[PDB]
């Protein structure tokens, strides 16, 4: 639920 | 073939990219049923080229197929296995044919004397063979679909040190032409399975490269980085992560060509 992005 | 580069200017070529690259609907990926199996929740496959899983109860695995007509290459990118998917990767695998899986992101067997079995998807996987080389090592593995009994056999490249946003000159083309002397890439089998993290930032640079090279060959100096990966972000959203990645393409790209 981490956002890979940035 | 040209520097920018003393201008500067290559965010100013990403924020582009990023910014005229085509949004499309992810239906699917969304659904509270889907929730988990999803590693990123900002990263999810288009509906249009997301990959369905045959199994009845659920089709939904996040891999996107990413087709090229005129290279004649098409490769399969999909966020790393979560405990849930290692199943589901396996049966992708499987049900599209692939011959050949492309780790870049530091769900096999470590040893040769125990084999993997995974209910779930009813699919085996034997460690055949390993070779180690010092930027990436290479596995032979076996699977075989329990219920039919039948075998057939897989390459897995994987390259052990790239870093989550980072770079990758020589080494990635290595690597990159190792995967393809060994037939993988070949439209007789399957697509390659190629896999990041959640399989945009590292598989694009790694598609992007193996692509263009492929277009020089087919085409003289037409081609252009841009198009040609704003064409393949249309079917995977949020493909190459950074400026200093997206200068490596261009890079390495240029350096293929002899």
């Amino acid at each position: 639920e981490a956002q890979y992005q940035p | 073939f040209e520097q920018i580069d003393k201008s500067g200017s290559w965010a100013a070529i990403y924020q582009d990219i990023r910014h005229e690259a085509s949004d499309f609907p992810c239906r699917v990926a969304k659904l509270p049923k889907n929730k988990n199996r999803n590693r990123y929740r900002d990263v999810s496959p288009f509906d249009h080229s997301r990959i369905k899983l045959h199994q009845e109860d659920n089709d939904y695995i996040n891999a996107s197929l990413i087709k090229m007509e005129e290279a004649q290459r098409s490769y399969i990118l999909t966020q790393g296995p979560l405990p849930n998917t290692c199943g589901h990767f396996w049966e992708m695998v499987w049900e599209q044919k692939s011959r050949g899986v492309v780790m870049l992101n530091r769900y096999w067997p470590q040893k040769e004397e125990k084999e993997m079995i995974f209910e779930d998807t009813n699919l085996k996987l034997t460690l055949i063979s390993e070779d180690i080389k010092s930027y990436y090592t290479v596995r032979q593995l076996e699977l075989e679909n329990l219920t039919t009994q039948e075998t057939r056999e897989i390459l897995h490249f994987h390259y052990t040190t790239w870093p989550d946003f980072g770079v990758p000159p020589a080494s990635f083309l290595n690597f990159l032409f190792k995967v393809r002397e060994s037939g993988s890439l070949s439209p007789e089998h399957g697509p390659v399975v190629v896999h990041s993290s959640a399989g945009i930032g590292r598989s694009g640079t790694f598609c992007l490269a193996d692509t263009c090279l492929l277009l020089m060959d087919k085409r003289p100096s037409s081609v252009d980085i841009k198009k040609v990966l704003l064409e393949m972000r249309k079917f995977r959203m949020g493909l190459i992560q950074t400026a200093d990645q997206l200068r490596f393409s261009y890079l390495a790209v240029i350096e293929g060509a002899k």
